[PDB]
């Protein structure tokens, strides 16, 4: 009927404490709000379902 | 002249709440009908701005100018005329004037020796109809410059005319990258005392190449029954979302870590937010000091010994030597002129004074100059071929210079040889010692030589006639490997004192981290320096002084979703910290940083532990209902009487 | 059914320690891979 | 491909200029490693 | 085209020339002269003892050696305050370990390439993104609208039909962005429309 609910935080994941890091990410654009999204559009299904 | 004029006049230091002032256009580029978001030095909204005002006698305070600038003054008949800009003020260094005087604006780079107590003043009505500004009582002496402008008067005295307002200048100050950017603003205002309610930009005005250090500054009022007053706001590097209407003008923006609400508008880009619960940029506490633990060594290693011994030995003989149990400074190497190349790989060589070391080995010889170029890792030629070979994924320095002043001679010298020939390529950091015959023809062969069976090494007479590319080089490599062992040579830096339960910056031997340090009880046996993880990260380490294991973990962090009803019924917000039990919020006191700047929520008695993590700014009531917007593990939130 | 991390509050001193040497989603969470818990919770669903 | 693949061992070992060479590396790598997971939990959601 | 030019002149010797370049370091570049991390522009050198070295020793040319920290980004300092390199502080026009901060350069032509004279000339630019002042020899064209074209304003080049705009783009404004960070519109550098 569900599975576990996961939010991947994608900074920590991809730069986790480094701000030099965070500063070469955001070169990306927006694939860690679609990543974040997404996650999010699992977590809130697995209620609904 | 300089005058001494009284005192800085009692406390006239106020302060005031600078609500939606110091926005200005980030780039010079048009946009319309967009939500844009952008990171630069702003004013924050709702900042706490300082206030100085004109009622007698009085004097302008020097103020900080860190991080740059916002100034306004709430004004009638130009008595702002202008700033003073510096670090000394005082002719030691070079420092920055700008002034509108009677005839024109003026902005000047030099050393000057400001008055203490500064100032510009008009006679009234002198025979001629005009008011006249003789006086310019703000410097002694200007004594070398490197920047001049001068132009025109920067008065727009605004429609309406003769002060039937006030008027409100606003400027924006950015010393970056050498080059002082201006930006300004007039508006007409009707506000009796305060600073204006209400929304406005400032346009980029110039961008002045200066090319000073500022740290402080002040304003200049002119002298003589009218009175007037001016503000100052420190910019701070932000994120602001502007909203540029069909026009193109910035007419609202959001402040993106203002509060929860405001970066939720910043998340979802919308200066409205829909009914619901939203994960946004999630909270970590930052490190309160840093840690530093190289070990309590202190004999200087014998840099000397190598790279100023008496003689080199020859390259198919290369002497190692080890560099341990010392302290290196690889700096008075590296800003030495004397070597002729220094490059490294796996490193560098900025950093070499960060990083400690596990075994270091200095590689020693003489080649000649054009064959340099075969020491460095991957390379092929006789040297590399034959009798010194780096391996391919090689970590280190190479060094080399030219010694013909040391080495060469003009009888010729001989005691420098390289192998001419060899069975096969030789392994990396192998050395070949034997003098066998080397057969170059079919035939075997036995004695001194034979036809087609050499003597296998073959020598240099160097002489100082030679050209460069033929001359002698005396060549080092320093062969160290890092950080993945108990290291015994380190860099000049000084240990600290120890801290544990408490977030920081550590560095230990050179591997820097951000953690919460703890006495663990991992048996690291004598050989091991560091712990791992899963994920190859560090997890714990022995500590290099005192000879105990210490678990690093990483400081508490974890989600932020913020709730709330749609923003046209209600702007008040409640914060859920998933994943914590909060009694740590007390902890996240804003003493120290966090990465979210807004901390008020923590007041308490609106704070409620779930299974979900802890909420903020929403009371528990035991009372059911339907579920409005859900937290998790049962609990719902709503917004009601 | 053994049900790897449920999110009912990780509060450091149960993911620190000892039991950190034994405990994979205590590695996973310090990676930034947080497990959120249900809305309804096994009484809820136990009720329904 | 970077030189390591701990964050802080390639800052604590390079210049500011070199270092973004092997980061751009870890974190493209990184990404695509999410952008797996992140397909593959829609995948099962579907299933789900 | 550029927005406006800057040119930096001056000496230094000819092996540190390699300072000169972005992120590097150095005696010239973390104490007299240093380029930001995202410099745009050319560094441009060249020897000249066959115009400023002199046999005596030229020495109007000098350098600091010492300061309290590095200095930022296109920083210049004309300060000649003596240098605490004691542990001891110090006044007057120098002490035992305290250091009047520059050093000069003696230039004789009797020196090897490395240690001659180099003047060096730094063009520090930016492109394109505001409105432009100086620019190359090209010469304009006749302007035409409601026509597919291969336009070029100010270097800003593309293909498109040009049309009049209704946008009032303020002084400082060159181009108008789309949402997706394309030039929508420009501001004519001959007509102002
Ligand atoms: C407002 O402040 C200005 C800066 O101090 C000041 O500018 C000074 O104006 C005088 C008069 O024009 C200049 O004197 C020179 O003028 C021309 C230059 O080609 C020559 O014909 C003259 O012989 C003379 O050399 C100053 O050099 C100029 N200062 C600077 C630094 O440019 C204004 O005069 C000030 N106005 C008032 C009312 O005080
Ligand atoms: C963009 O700037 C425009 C110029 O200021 C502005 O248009 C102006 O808007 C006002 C209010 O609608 C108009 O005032 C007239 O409106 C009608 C007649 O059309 C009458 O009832 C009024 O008495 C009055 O005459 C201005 O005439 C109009 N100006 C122009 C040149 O059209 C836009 O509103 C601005 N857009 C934004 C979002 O700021
Ligand atoms: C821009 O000007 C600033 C003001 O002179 C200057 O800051 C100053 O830097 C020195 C060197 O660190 C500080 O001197 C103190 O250094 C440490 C503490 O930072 C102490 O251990 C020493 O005993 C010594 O007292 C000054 O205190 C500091 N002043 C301020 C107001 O911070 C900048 O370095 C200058 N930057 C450039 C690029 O010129
Ligand atoms: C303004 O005040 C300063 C003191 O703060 C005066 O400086 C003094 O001047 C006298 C000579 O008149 C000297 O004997 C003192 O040694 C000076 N003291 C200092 C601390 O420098 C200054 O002269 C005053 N200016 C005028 C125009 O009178
Ligand atoms: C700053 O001003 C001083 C004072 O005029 C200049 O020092 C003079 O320099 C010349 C040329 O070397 C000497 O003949 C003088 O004897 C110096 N005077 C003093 C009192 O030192 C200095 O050169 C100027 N510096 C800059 C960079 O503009
Ligand atoms: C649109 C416009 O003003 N064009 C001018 C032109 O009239 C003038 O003859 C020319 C001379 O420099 O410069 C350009
Ligand atoms: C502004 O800061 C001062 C102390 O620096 C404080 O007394 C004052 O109450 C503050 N004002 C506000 C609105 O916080
Ligand atoms: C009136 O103007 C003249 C010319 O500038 C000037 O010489 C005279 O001093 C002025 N009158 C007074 C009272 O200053
Ligand atoms: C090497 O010799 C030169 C000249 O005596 C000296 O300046 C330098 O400090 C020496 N370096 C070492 C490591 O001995
Ligand atoms: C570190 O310094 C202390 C105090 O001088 C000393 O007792 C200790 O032996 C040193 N540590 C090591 C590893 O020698
Ligand atoms: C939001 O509230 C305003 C009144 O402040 C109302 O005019 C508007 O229609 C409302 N919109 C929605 C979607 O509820
Ligand atoms: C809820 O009811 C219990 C008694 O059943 C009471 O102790 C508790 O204080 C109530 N909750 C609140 C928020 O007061």
């Amino acid at each position: 009927v569900s599975m576990t609910k996961t939010s991947v935080d994608c900074t920590m994941y991809i730069c986790g404490d480094s701000t030099e890091c965070s500063n070469l990410l955001l070169q990306y654009g927006s694939f860690c709000t679609q990543l974040n999204r997404a996650l999010t559009g699992i977590a809130v299904e697995q209620d609904k379902n | 002249q300089c005058v001494n004029f009284t005192t800085r006049t009692q406390l006239p230091p106020a302060y005031t709440n600078s609500f939606t002032r110091g926005v200005y256009y980030p780039d010079k580029v048009f946009r319309s009908s967009v939500l844009h978001s952008t990171q630069d030095l702003f004013l924050p909204f709702f900042s706490n701005v300082t206030w100085f005002h004109a009622i007698k006698r009085f004097a302008n305070p020097v103020l900080p100018f860190n991080d740059g600038v916002y100034f306004a003054s709430t004004e009638k008949s130009n008595i702002i005329r202008g700033w003073i800009f510096g670090t000394t003020l005082d002719s030691k260094t070079q420092s920055l004037l700008i002034v509108n005087n009677a005839t024109n604006v003026v902005i000047k780079v030099c050393e000057f020796q400001f008055c203490n107590d500064p100032f510009l003043g008009v006679y009234y009505h002198k025979n001629n109809k005009s008011w006249m500004e003789s006086e310019f009582r703000v410097y002694s002496s200007a004594n070398n410059c490197t920047f001049e402008y001068v132009s025109q008067p920067f008065l727009m005295d605004l429609e309406g005319k003769q002060g039937n307002f006030k008027n409100l200048r606003e400027f924006v100050f950015k010393n970056i990258d050498g080059y002082f950017k201006i930006y300004s603003k007039h508006t007409p205002i009707n506000l009796v005392r305060g600073l204006p309610q209400g929304f406005s930009a400032l346009e980029p005005l110039v961008d002045l190449p200066i090319g000073i250090n500022i740290t402080r500054f002040q304003t200049l009022h002119r002298s003589y029954a009218g009175a007037a007053a001016y503000y100052v706001g420190y910019l701070q590097p932000r994120t602001f979302l502007l909203k540029y209407n069909e026009n193109g003008t910035i007419t609202d923006a959001v402040d993106c870590a203002l509060d929860p609400l405001s970066e939720t508008k910043c998340t979802l880009k919308s200066f409205t937010v829909e009914k619901g619960i939203y994960q946004t940029s999630n909270f970590r506490v930052q490190p309160t000091e840093s840690i530093v633990r190289f070990p309590n060594i202190t004999n200087l290693c014998p840099f000397g010994e190598v790279f100023n011994a008496t003689r080199f030995a020859s390259v198919y003989a290369w002497n190692r030597k080890r560099i341990s149990n010392c302290v290196a400074d690889y700096s008075v190497l590296y800003n030495s002129a004397s070597f002729s190349t220094f490059k490294c790989y796996g490193v560098s060589p900025t950093k070499l004074n960060d990083l400690c070391f596990t075994n270091v080995y200095a590689d020693s010889f003489v080649i000649r100059g054009d064959e340099v170029r075969q020491i460095a890792p991957g390379q092929t030629g006789n040297i590399a071929d034959y009798n010194y070979k780096l391996p391919d994924d090689f970590t280190g320095c190479v060094i080399a210079w030219n010694s013909n002043n040391l080495d060469s001679k003009v009888g010729g010298n001989y005691n420098y040889l390289y192998r001419l020939f060899r069975k096969s390529n030789l392994k990396p950091f192998e050395r070949d010692i034997s003098t066998e015959i080397y057969q170059a023809g079919s035939t075997p062969c036995n004695g001194v030589k034979g036809f087609n069976c050499y003597f296998p090494l073959q020598s240099y007479g160097f002489q100082p006639t030679y050209g460069v590319g033929y001359q002698p080089y005396r060549v080092v490599v320093l062969s160290f490997e890092l950080l993945h062992a108990p290291a015994t040579v380190c860099g000049p830096k000084k240990s600290t004192n120890l801290v544990k339960n408490k977030c920081v910056n550590f560095n230990f031997n050179g591997l820097t981290g951000t953690g919460v340090l703890t006495e663990s009880n991992k048996k690291f046996l004598p050989f091991q320096q560091f712990g791992r993880d899963i994920a190859d990260t560090t997890d714990a380490v022995r500590d290099p002084q005192t000879l105990e294991i210490l678990d690093i973990t990483p400081c508490s962090f974890g989600g932020v979703s913020v709730i709330t009803p749609g923003t046209n019924t209600s702007n008040q917000v409640a914060v859920l910290y998933q994943g914590v039990n909060c009694t740590e919020v007390p902890v996240a006191i804003h003493a120290d940083q966090l990465t979210p700047t807004w901390r008020v929520y923590s007041t308490g008695s609106n704070v409620f532990q779930t299974r979900a993590g802890c909420l903020i700014g929403a009371e528990h009531v035991n009372n059911s209902y339907e579920c409005d917007i859900p937290i998790g593990a049962g609990i719902c939130a709503s917004y009601q009487t | 059914v053994t049900l790897a991390d449920a999110g009912f509050i990780k509060q450091y001193g149960d993911c620190l320690g000892d039991i950190a040497a034994r405990d994979l989603i205590c590695a996973q969470k310090f990676n930034g891979l947080t497990v959120l818990p249900p809305l309804l919770t096994d009484e809820m669903i136990a009720q329904y | 491909g970077a030189i390591s693949s701990v964050l802080n061992d390639i800052l604590s070992r390079l210049d500011k200029v070199e270092a973004e060479v092997q980061i751009d590396r870890l974190i493209t790598g990184r990404l695509q490693s999410l952008q797996t997971y992140v397909t593959q939990q829609l995948i099962r959601a579907a299933e789900i």
